[PDB]
């Protein structure tokens, strides 16, 4: 789209209204700049972090607290108006709810994600300064003012300004790995070549740089229209949505908001109903909104999130976004990149064709693999060839590292057997102190072969060597005999057969193959004191002896094949969207296990059947590799059946926008996609998947900027790790939720109790905060500690429609079985203190309004005793200590039976030690708030006499007792109708 | 813009209301009615035991119970504010009608049953009859029910009762005595009239409602006057026991124990 490599050198010169050679006049610069602007990128505005923890303030449970403060702010100004001495409760009630609120959302800012600066990652790309020809003169100019149609000249490793369409080259080549994320070299040409912009060589990129020649080039696009300006814009824009976790949140705190609404309106209107006073009505409805809001369940959530990061921290992966974590174990799908992700970036020999056989090499980084044999005279000579017909040297000041990972100056292939024989024997600096190199051709386009004489390795003064490596199929036209097991013989017909299937196995596996032969002096006929700088001499080089083969390819990682394989057994879904040639993408393909043994596409199944791939019905095929022309023109509807049929797919040659088309596609049936990448181009992959994974030493800045979780150490086994946390994190949140939910109804209950059978309150509202923000969080954060159930890799993707972290199996057993068991033992006890100091259990049954009235000074017990308002207020405020111990006894087992959900608690045993903790400063936090000084006045709890702790026994038993009959049960009929309905 | 919960509620297939099934409906109601059947079951047996461990006469407690409070009778609409106009009898028929409720088992038509005893002496009964000292309603002389039909009230000087807190196996030590006191500089004379408080201590112990049949507790009873002519209004008259040193008065956290503060208003 909008190409200008068609235009002619006239054509597009006066189109742009630019000389040739002059350059462009700076009066007609400064005009196109205020005409077009500046040559950068526009930063997006940022929301200032003062709106996002005001955006934190105001979710769910936090404009229930947000109601419950207000209308303890009224009940104070109600009581002080009314009844003139006023006391200090409901005005802290309202403080503390408000610092309550302000930390809740403190913690959800904490658990947020923290944006990203992938616009200023591009603005760190764009050159400082820029040549450009003016007025017939070189300048340098700061690059902002670069402005369309003018002459800008690029070398020696000078970023690209702008977008340029090339006029002249000199040797120029230039890296497109900010496109393509391949970093072979890409050679720049006046002349058209091909249709895409992209693919042609004579447009050079933005925030690509020349990395040998000179060029001469016309601007066509400049700042955000440079093609990787669009990219880094698009970027930018988009968002990565909605974390499946944070819909899971949403939808559990939907639920609680939506039951405390009807409790409180229900039973407000209904105290209205019972003539009850303003002040009563909304002191109420106080306290049936703090029983309902889980306080510290949020904090909980964060906590736990927080927890399981740190444990991947160790683990060298670093989770940037902290939603990041479940999001990895809810994939369904993993788009992966090629280069980088899944290979090493580096050409690595992998085979060897020589003792007419094939040796494979190690291509492991950590080089945990075998090696082949190193037996062989002929293995010598060739690695003696391989290592001295070489130009690359390594670079000096880096000897303390390994050798596949110190860098080289020369070119990839060079580099890549200039490694091999380092590793495989002696060093390339003492074979050329053995072997002085006395004359060399090099490289050539026209002979496409490279040879060095030197000295002889027999010692002999009149013997020399010609080393030769060139193109597999060509390089033995000039050769007439082999090297085997150090024996020459003649070159016979099935010898050459041999080497044809050899070259065509070896390219077969997506790898560049070279061939290396060398020739001796036959006589003396030629003496060592002739020069041979001559030339064209007429001294041909042929009738060679051929020596070997040697295969290339960037290889994959040492882990990613058994990953991929784990993944794939995990249920996931894993796809390869890589920008190079469909041909290497297959065998990396075939080579990681993307494509498994076995499976065949339409070309190969055409192939096999000899037949056009037209008869080949497409249903057959389970794997498929498109290409990135035809991924263009396919409409949406085509893309969605080539993802639903194909089970193996390869996506080649693809654009930074054909990724995120991908992506869109995946996410497109409901699926969760994961994309690992390391390059500028899977940037807005990286910015729209649920979950963007970039490796930490390949990475470029703007992929882990992009990103919500990077492999520091680059190990692709980290993902295995990530799935199997974030699925162990959901199941360990599952049990949270359900033990902080399970403590509400004991909250909820005494206030339903009060209002309909108007006995005295049985527990407090800071009673009520005490449990929640007090000993129910240790507890509670505990659970993140639980080991798996059993394998959880087994399991496939949890599907997000059906799957809910919190589900209606959950709300029921916590609220209507456990929750009421907790009420019914808070409730005994109450009526065992009311009972043993006086107030007998039939006489509670009407006594609030006398019980609460202040002025009333002689309530009558069951034995005939007159009390004050004081004084039964002091057994009243014993009531809810008792009750908050009793919570918690009953939370003891409330505990034990969460621990988990299908096995014995004792099967497993006791390997959380975070848990017994947790029992015993929950235990030992309700001792201390009973027991200690000045808490009657602080919290109004009051010393317990010892056998008041026992009261709740009974009934922490019977939940025990029946979570492990219940777990008996789902064990033995896994079908029956108790998992139905009790398994969440 | 979608109804999604229309189609939820009453489904024409399988017939699912709300999600779930008529048969599974009828299984999960089935499973909770027995589930809470079995759950009351169990607190009412708890309940039970502990009932069995506790006794009908005395409290196992009686710690949170130390002293005795003092209240006013009849007790007030709102605040423990007396008010009334003299030119209106429907003001003051409320009080009228309480008072004439309460000295009701005061009088001595229904105390015949109930014995004199010796005045001065603590009464301590190691016996199991328990039989209680009778309280002459002659004692509130001008604020009972035999010298005028309206307590006080229509003459300016209305009466009022103050009680004691009745605690079980208590004993007072000392002489008690209830003090009345006006709080404004105007000293509204108040006049106690069965002597001083002078709560006796014949009717302590208290054995409790169970066993101590047809206990009176003693009655103190203030008149505070007012002029004809001037109502005398807003006087806050204070009550407290400071004859015993057992009975504390001096509390902070409790200001009814051994004391209370009332007012009174009158019309005309
Ligand atoms: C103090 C007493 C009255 C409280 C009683 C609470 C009871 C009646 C409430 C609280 C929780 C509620 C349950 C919550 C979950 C479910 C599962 C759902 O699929 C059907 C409704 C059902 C079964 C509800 C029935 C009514 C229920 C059990
Ligand atoms: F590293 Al790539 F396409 F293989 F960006
Ligand atoms: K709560
Ligand atoms: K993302
Ligand atoms: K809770
Ligand atoms: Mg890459």
């Amino acid at each position: 789209s909008m190409d200008d490599h068609k235009l002619s050198l006239d054509e597009l010169h006066r189109k742009y209204g630019t000389d040739l050679s002059r350059g462009l006049t700076s009066a007609r610069a400064a005009e196109i700049l205020a005409r077009d602007g500046p040559n950068a990128l526009t930063p997006p505005p940022t929301t200032p972090e003062w709106i996002k923890f005001c955006r934190q303030l105001f979710g769910g449970f936090s404009m229930l607290l947000w109601i419950g403060a207000i209308l303890c702010f009224l009940a104070y100004s109600i009581q002080a108006a009314t009844e003139e001495e006023p006391q200090n409760d409901n005005l802290y009630l309202g403080v503390v709810l408000s610092a309550v609120v302000i930390i809740t959302g403190c913690f959800s800012y904490y658990q947020e994600a923290k944006s990203s600066k992938i616009m200023e990652s591009f603005k760190n790309m764009v050159p400082q300064q820029a040549l450009v020809i003016r007025n017939g003169e070189k300048m340098s100019i700061n690059a902002e003012e670069v402005v369309v149609g003018d002459l800008v000249e690029v070398k020696g490793g000078d970023r690209i300004p702008a977008d340029l369409r090339i006029i002249s080259a000199n040797g120029c080549k230039v890296d497109n790995s900010s496109l393509t994320g391949e970093s072979e070299p890409q050679t720049r040409s006046p002349d058209f070549t091909n249709e895409n912009p992209l693919e042609t060589r004579n447009i050079a990129f933005f925030s690509t740089n020349c990395v040998e020649g000179t060029a001469r080039g016309i601007v066509v696009y400049t700042g955000d229209r440079t093609v990787m300006g669009r990219i880094a814009t698009l970027a930018s824009g988009l968002e990565g949505g909605q974390t499946p976790i944070a819909a899971e949140i949403e939808h559990f705190i939907h639920i609680i908001t939506g039951v405390a609404v009807f409790l409180g309106v229900s039973f407000f209107i209904l105290s209205l109903i019972l003539e009850y006073t303003w002040l009563e009505a909304v002191i109420f409805l106080i306290g049936i909104i703090v029983a309902n809001v889980p306080e510290g369940l949020l904090a909980t959530v964060t906590v736990c999130l927080t927890l399981t990061a740190k444990r991947m921290a160790r683990k060298n992966c670093l989770v940037k976004n902290l939603e990041a974590v479940e999001t990895l174990g809810s994939t369904s799908t993993i788009c992966s990149d090629k280069t980088g992700t899944l290979t090493q970036n580096r050409m690595t020999v992998a085979h060897m064709w020589f003792d007419n056989q094939i040796h494979e090499a190690d291509t492991t980084e950590n080089q945990s693999g075998v090696s082949f044999d190193k037996t062989s005279a002929t293995w010598l000579a060739l690695s003696r060839i391989a290592g001295l017909c070489n130009r690359a040297v390594f670079q000096a000041n880096q000897e303390n590292l390994p050798i596949l990972k110190r860098a080289v100056a020369g070119d990839a292939s060079e580099s890549a057997l200039l490694k091999c024989i380092e590793l495989c024997c002696g060093s390339v600096k003492e074979m050329r102190e053995r072997y002085a190199k006395i004359v060399e051709i090099p490289f050539n386009s026209t002979n496409k072969y490279q040879l060095s004489i030197h000295k002889n390795p027999n010692t002999s003064e009149p013997q020399h060597l010609l080393v030769m490596k060139g193109a597999p199929e060509r390089i033995l036209d000039r050769c007439s005999s082999i090297l085997l097991h150090g024996k020459e013989q003649p070159l016979d017909e099935e010898l050459k057969d041999a080497f044809q299937n050899a070259y065509l196995e070896l390219g077969g596996l997506g790898e560049r193959v070279l061939g290396f032969c060398h020739l001796f002096l036959p006589d003396e006929q030629f003496p060592e004191g002739f020069q041979f700088d001559t030339d064209d001499v007429n001294f041909p080089i042929d009738n060679l002896c051929f020596v070997g083969l040697i295969s290339m390819i960037d290889p994959p990682r040492a882990a990613v094949p058994d990953a991929v394989g784990k993944c794939r057994s995990a249920g996931i879904k894993v796809i390869m969207v890589t920008g190079d040639h469909p041909i290497t993408a297959k065998a990396i393909a075939k080579g990681v296990g993307i494509i498994s043994e076995g499976n065949e596409t339409v070309e190969d199944i055409a192939a096999r059947l000899n037949i056009p791939v037209s008869q080949v019905n497409p249903r057959d095929a389970k794997a498929c590799v498109v290409h990135g022309s035809d991924l263009k023109d396919m409409t949406s509807e085509q893309l969605d059946d080539i993802l639903k049929y194909h089970t193996e797919i390869v996506f080649a040659r693809t654009s930074p926008q054909q990724k995120l088309i991908i992506v869109e596609g995946c996410q497109r049936q409901g699926a969760i996609v994961a994309v690992t990448g390391d390059g500028v181009n899977d940037s807005p992959a990286l910015k729209k998947a649920d979950i963007g994974v970039a490796m930490g030493i390949a990475g470029s800045d703007v992929s882990k900027q992009a990103a919500d979780m990077i492999l520091l150490d680059d190990n692709f086994a980290s993902i295995v790790t990530g799935v199997e946390e974030g699925r162990l994190i959901f199941d360990n949140l599952k049990k949270s939720i359900a033990y902080t939910l399970t403590s509400n109804i004991p909250e909820i209950t005494p206030f339903l109790i009060f209002i309909i059978a108007n006995i005295p309150l049985p527990l407090g509202t800071v009673t009520i905060l005490c449990i929640d923000l007090g000993t129910d969080m240790v507890p509670a954060i505990s659970l993140a500690y639980e080991q798996a159930e059993s394998d959880i890799m087994k399991r496939q993707p949890r599907n997000p429609k059906t799957d809910k972290l919190v589900n209606e199996r959950l709300i029921s057993m916590a609220y209507g079985q456990i929750g009421m068991i907790q009420a019914l033992g808070g409730f005994f006890t109450y009526f065992v203190i009311l009972a043993e100091n006086g107030f007998l259990p039939i006489h509670l049954l009407g006594l609030r309004v006398d019980w609460d009235d202040r002025w009333i000074n002689d309530v009558e017990d069951s034995y005939g005793q007159q009390w004050t308002y004081e004084q039964r207020k002091i057994v009243e405020f014993t009531c809810h200590t008792a009750f908050f111990v009793s919570i918690v006894v009953v939370q003891w087992a409330d505990l034990v039976i969460c621990k988990t959900r299908r096995n014995s608690v004792f099967q497993q045993g006791m390997k959380n030690k975070i848990l017994i903790f947790g029992l015993f400063e929950e235990t030992a936090l309700a001792a201390f708030l009973s027991y200690c000084p000045g808490m009657g006045v602080a919290l109004r709890m009051y010393p317990l006499k010892p056998t008041w702790w026992f009261c709740a026994f009974p009934y922490s038993l019977l939940i025990f007792v029946y979570d492990k009959v219940r777990k008996l049960i789902i064990r033995r009929r896994p079908g029956g109708w108790v998992e139905k309905e009790t398994y969440y | 813009s979608l109804a999604e919960w229309k189609l939820f509620i009453y489904n024409p297939t399988t017939g699912e209301f709300l999600g779930r099934t008529a048969k599974s409906w009828g299984l999960i109601l089935l499973f909770y009615l027995v589930f809470y059947g079995f759950l009351a079951a169990l607190f009412s047996f708890t309940m039970w035991v502990m009932l069995q461990t506790l006794n009908d006469e005395v409290p196992k407690y009686r710690d949170q119970i130390p002293s005795p409070g003092l209240m006013v009778f009849p007790k007030p609409v709102t605040a423990l504010e007396y008010t009334f106009s003299r030119s209106d009898p429907t003001s003051y028929a409320g009080y009228i009608e309480d008072l004439k409720k309460f000295l009701k088992p005061y009088t001595l038509e229904e105390q015949k049953n109930l014995t004199v005893c010796p005045d001065g002496a603590l009464f301590e009964q190691k016996g199991p009859v328990y039989v209680a000292c009778q309280f002459p309603i002659s004692l509130l002389q001008a604020c009972s029910g035999m010298n005028d039909p309206d307590f006080g009230y229509s003459q300016g000087n209305p009466c009022i009762l103050v009680k004691m807190n009745r605690i079980i196996g208590l004993k007072p030590e000392g002489v008690p005595r209830i003090d009345c006191v006006s709080k404004n500089e105007d000293i509204p004379n108040v006049a106690v009239y069965p002597h001083n408080g002078m709560i006796d201590l014949k009717y302590f112990p208290y054995y409790g409602k169970k066993l101590h049949v047809g206990y009176l507790q003693p009655l103190v009873a203030v008149q505070v006057s007012f002029a004809p002519n001037n109502t005398g209004k807003e006087v806050t008259v204070e009550c407290k026991i400071d004859g015993s040193a057992n009975l504390k008065s001096q509390d902070d956290r409790d200001k009814f124990l051994g004391r209370v503060m009332f007012k009174i208003t009158a019309r005309a």
